[PDB]
């Protein structure tokens, strides 16, 4: 038995042996919450906009859960940032910045659920295993808070000590942990562009580029978290997410109904 | 080199092979005596591993199709049930364990209340771990080490059942081809295929290492090693990381 | 007023007072949730088994709870008797043994509350008064672990450091004090034999058997924890409980639509 | 006897009785300043239980006809509130409330930073409580009886608004018949019908502890009586458990 | 931009100023729980009183939750007065009453919570945003306990050291702050006297009344806790309560059906 | 004045300003090697305020519309926040955060295992804030006063970035009109309309304190003004709360 020669494996041989290590990769593939979509929203580029930015917002995540299955983390932002400011000028390591960051993206999460409890939908702790709203008509979506989990086990960046791990990537993996359909980054801009919108005046719009033409054209660092795209290179459920303007009135609500507005980033 | 500043100078972190622990009294009753012994020496954080019951979840697991992000949790529980045997043994000496937050954040304190304190060494990153391989990647060694350079420790020992690193596993099937590794660099391990009996995600955290320099596997089941590396003897593998001294 | 009486024997009397005990003894009898059935299963038996045994009684969950409520309680299995052995080596007392165990039980909880997630069921704590899902029908059944929350409080065996009230017991308890309508087993086996019929080649089954006749032929100690059946003779709400093999597709159906697969045990 | 180990062999676990508790200044005060004395000479575990609240709270919930796991916890809470009550009496002396859980796991840490901590000696049966009667059976006396043998510690002394076990209630009817039991076994205890100051339970988990010899009820009313007994003079009744010394 | 000049003064000045705070009053009104209704079971008033009182109220619970959204909030009773002449007669601050009266508020709950389960009711925290049991029809109603959080922080009353805010002061901070619609005491007398109606024997019954006039007439510690009519006058979304008999068979049913039952108190 | 008891007498509170953290390392270094200095002089119950960044939430909740209950726990994270940087700064001294919780019912224990505690000094009134106000009336100085007089603190002492009390804002509009008040009490101050460097709420409740006699705010950009206040030197504001010394 294949399932007999990979037991064997697993009692006799390190979790590091390469035979393992294959042996393991062929077992099968249960997708967890398949037909929900993972939605994060933006703390710098829309929670902290206030009511302009976060309220349009609100009547979107309201009138998709109707025909659609929502996880919607939440972003840091500004607070995060001064946070982060403060303890690297104390020479603090990046595990204590990325407490720090973690009751920002705590606190958006809180205001947003406020807004959305009249509605019935909760703010639950990371949520995957929420399954009773889930699955609920009159609920169907949750919100949760963007952070990763790794506090003082982050793995800093080769250089600073600003943790590599933020909100993008909290949401990625929740999105590729319980093998999701489809996972949208809601940002104050259209899309990705070949520079940096806000500081070149001639930045020319990309809807749809792969990780390694990201890389190539020099931007691996720009509208997500660098280390994002290599999470999405080595993912198995969840091979390219969207990245849409959230300050657009209905954006989101046409890209859960599969239109192609913004940036669609693919793994390969 | 503007490196972030030590929190816990004075600490030294010991973690213990969940392998160790499978052996039972026979492993375990020589290596607490030694801990017992070390207590007045050094302010210790002794980690656990999981070991062989982490194995069957695994495969319980694997054989369901659960996604690499829900096998982590399940070996972390193993560490930890490791860890609460290790520090019901030692709780005449006033060692108990203590939970992830209460390491995270309140470690200062509790050693400050008592000589030693028991954890789990596995990393909080359960359904958040990476991708791309079904076996979580971030396991006690790597842990041990995050938290270790995290805090500025003045050390990090792994406690093996064998003496070291070896060129092959000395108890698999190239077992007359495997030579003893006295030092090795992480760089020079990380471009080696095969197995180790260390976690390749160690590699790569000692890569960006900001403070721990060397760390060595040393053989626990030969009493006196443990003690030996504590005073920077070196009894077994010496892995050096990288950082540079000042 | 018997009521009057009752309180004056509370507050003027010993609570070891036979007087007090017989005045409260006739107190009224409430039903928690008197619709739930109580289900175990297996560690051992049946989640160590993996797919092969798992997966059908995910399927026969899924369907089952459109026409009953269910509180589906998990056992530990082999890991617990590995982590057993170790402690026990090492002169442990059963109350750190039961600490122990209580992790291996809510191992199998998650697994299996994994494959339910999609489903709408979630992994609740004990979960007596997890009155929501259980009240919904789009829900109508939770999966929490089995092991009582005696820890180190609880009461050794006259013998060993093997923890006497487990997985069994923890089932059976929850049932009795909701005053459930029906506790189900489910094992690896039809039922209860004269021997065990894993190193007996004749054992005959038992369809039905009182727990006197149980200790009367010598198998006190056979398919469920021999503390259960004393725990069953003092029970007020759940006066028999039935043992069925889960790896018989279609078993724990049968059982729930009143069909008498397997073992019924009854307190006298 | 190939029992098993004491895990903390020199601690001495002292029951308050929820009925001294209910007396308020007048017993809790001597009481106190009796264990400020105490905490130099000896390391305390401080147990409390429930009394006249928990009795209420049981006419409430036996006229709602709840069943016996839902009383309990209620009554549990009470012991707890009187843990917080008499805790805060030795706040001064760096005396704190700790809860089932850090009791469980964590009280040689604890004990390692201050001389002694206050907890509920309620046990944790909660909704597995057993059924039976329609009060909740294992109660203080129990808790604490269990939670002392399983530490392996040096003692169980329960403080009682009585001198210790009499053949008969000595408030009740039958109180001039009443005579006091210097000494008894837990067997003989548990074959008489009649109410007894201690848990019927407490007597069964004597049955099969392996620890704990003798545990002496004391009259907490009489200063210096917890002391005494605490040294193992004979103050109260004392019950023999039938774990035989070695 | 009022928004603009709201941020230059929090981000400038102390928030004791007086311009921030006027600036600060000019923000929007968000209700976030606004069809709710609070409802506080007394715990002395009834359910000390046992299964004459609380099964009706049960029933009526039960029923009103098909056309009412409500939030049950508890009182503590007899057993919390126990505690605080313990606690007093030792000489401990109103901080330490407050913790030992909250644990009593919370066995009334888990009483109350039990005698619900079965339909469905759940136990929550405090409960405000408890969204989904309040947005399901199935549900539409929790449990909560009702005493504040403030605990060691508890302010003194002027004289004394039992606390001043408890449960009347918690369940109506509840309403208040989720911007509920409606606020009812449910306690054991018709509503507000002219005297303690247990212990004169003409007081005269007063459907209707102000907090000035509550004041002038020489009863701000009445039947409510009289700091509430403090808060009832800073108030900025519950501007009136009602106080009604529970011992009364559908009391609180009419008064849910907008019926004058008992005694209205208002703001102004 | 039949008072209720002191429970931690020994103690020492020191609140911290948010804003004197916002300054960064400029303020905090200097600060933390002030703290270091007073450990074996004092047992110190070390809490923080809000600053900067409860301003940012608040803007972004007022805008949202929300309650002064949803403002108030938004800003005491932020308060959590700076005592976690804090301690982090003091963890080689054996210093820790904690939480609530363990600050409300636990802190003898931990005062018993090391010199120093650092908590957040807004108070668990959250969603039961009281209503009126758009901002929430009870913050950290009104939290760290009545935690030191609920515990009897033998003093609370309040560290600025200004040094005290002024008749207006010294960096505000009116500044070259601001005197400075050397001392004052609490009734005079909550007679008078302006802004102030404390909580409008800290002034009602001294009006019920039960032990604390005189709040002193002091420049903490200063070094040595809090040592010399902790030894009762007057070299910031002194506020008289009004209860009357026996
Ligand atoms: N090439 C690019 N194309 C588009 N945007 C870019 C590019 N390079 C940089 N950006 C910037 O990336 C920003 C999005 O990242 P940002 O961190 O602001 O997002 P966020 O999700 O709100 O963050 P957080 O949640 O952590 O606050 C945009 O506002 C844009 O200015
Ligand atoms: N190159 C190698 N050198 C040494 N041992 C090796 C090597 N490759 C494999 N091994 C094996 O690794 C074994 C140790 O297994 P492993 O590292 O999983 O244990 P552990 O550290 O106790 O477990 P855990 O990681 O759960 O704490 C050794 O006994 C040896 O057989
Ligand atoms: N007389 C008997 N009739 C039937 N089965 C018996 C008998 N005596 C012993 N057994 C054994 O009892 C076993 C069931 O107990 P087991 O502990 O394996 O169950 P479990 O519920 O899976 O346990 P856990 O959940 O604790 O892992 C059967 O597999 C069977 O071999
Ligand atoms: N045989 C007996 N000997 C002594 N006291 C008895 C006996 N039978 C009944 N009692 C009564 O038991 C009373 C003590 O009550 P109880 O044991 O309930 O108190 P407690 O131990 O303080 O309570 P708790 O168990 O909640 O801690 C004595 O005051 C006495 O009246
Ligand atoms: N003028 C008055 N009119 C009516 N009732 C009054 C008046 N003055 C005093 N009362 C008393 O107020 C009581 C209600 O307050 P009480 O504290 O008993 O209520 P409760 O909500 O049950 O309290 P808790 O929940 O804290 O136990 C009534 O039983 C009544 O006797
Ligand atoms: N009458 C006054 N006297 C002194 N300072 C005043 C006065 N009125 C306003 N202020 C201002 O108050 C500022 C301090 O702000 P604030 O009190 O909000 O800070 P903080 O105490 O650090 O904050 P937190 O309350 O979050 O801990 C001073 O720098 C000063 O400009
Ligand atoms: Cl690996
Ligand atoms: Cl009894
Ligand atoms: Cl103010
Ligand atoms: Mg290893
Ligand atoms: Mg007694
Ligand atoms: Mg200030």
């Amino acid at each position: 038995n294949s399932t007999a020669e990979l037991e064997e494996l697993l009692m006799q041989r390190s979790l590091t042996d390469p035979q393992l290590q294959a042996a393991a990769a062929a077992a099968a593939d249960f997708r967890i919450l398949p037909d929900a979509t993972v939605i994060k929203i933006g703390g710098q580029s829309v929670i902290d906009r206030g009511r302009a930015a976060v309220y349009p917002l609100v009547d979107e995540i309201v009138a998709a859960r109707k025909n659609h299955k929502l996880l919607i983390g939440t972003g840091a932002g500004t607070r995060a940032r001064h946070l982060y400011s403060i303890a690297a000028g104390l020479g603090l390591p990046a595990g204590v910045l990325a407490q720090l960051g973690s009751s920002v993206a705590d606190q958006n999460a809180a205001m947003l659920g406020q807004l959305l409890a009249k509605h019935g939908i909760p703010v639950v702790g990371g949520a995957g295993l929420s399954a009773v709203p889930l699955s609920l008509a009159e609920v169907n979506a949750v919100v949760f808070s963007g952070m990763p989990p790794y506090k003082l086990w982050m793995r800093p960046a080769a250089e600073g000590v600003i943790p590599p791990y933020r909100t993008d990537a909290g949401c990625f993996l929740l999105a590729e942990q319980f093998g999701c359909k489809q996972m949208i980054f809601v940002k104050d801009e259209d899309g990705l562009y070949t520079a940096n919108p806000k500081t070149s005046k001639d930045a020319t719009f990309i809807p749809r580029i792969s990780v390694d033409e990201m890389k190539a054209k020099g931007l691996h660092d720009s509208i997500l978290e660098f280390p994002v795209l290599d999470l999405l290179q080595s993912a198995q459920h969840v091979r390219e997410v969207q990245v849409v303007n959230g300050l657009v009135p209905g954006n989101l609500t046409r890209a859960l109904a599969g239109e192609h507005v913004g940036t669609i980033i693919t793994a390969s | 080199g503007k490196r972030p500043i030590r929190l816990l100078p004075w600490l030294q972190v010991v973690k213990i092979g969940g392998r160790v622990m499978d052996r039972g009294a026979d492993a375990i009753l020589p290596l607490v005596e030694e801990l017992r012994k070390l207590l007045p020496e050094h302010r210790l954080l002794i980690l656990t591993g999981a070991g062989v019951r982490a194995r069957h979840v695994f495969s319980v697991g694997l054989d369901l199709g659960l996604p690499v992000g829900s096998l982590a949790p399940l070996a972390a529980s193993e560490a930890g049930q490791n860890g609460h045997i290790l520090a019901a043994m030692l709780a005449s000496e006033g060692v108990s364990y203590v939970e992830h937050p209460t390491v995270a954040d309140q470690l200062a304190i509790h050693l400050s209340a008592t000589r030693a304190v028991v954890g789990s060494a596995f990393p909080p990153y359960h359904h958040h771990e990476f991708p791309g391989s079904r076996i979580p990647p971030h396991r006690a060694d790597t842990g041990a080490f995050l938290l270790a350079d995290a805090f500025g420790a003045a050390g990090l020992t792994i406690v093996e059942n064998v003496d070291g690193i070896y060129t092959a596993d000395p108890n698999g099937p190239d077992r007359g081809q495997a030579r003893f590794l006295p030092e090795t660099s992480a760089t020079d391990l990380a471009k080696s295929e095969g197995p180790l009996p260390v976690d390749r995600a160690l590699l790569d955290v000692m890569a960006t290492a900001r403070h721990i320099e060397r760390v060595q596997v040393v053989n626990g089941l030969v009493p006196g090693r443990l003690t030996a590396a504590l005073r920077g003897e070196h009894v077994g593998t010496l892995i050096r990381t990288g950082v540079r001294p000042a």
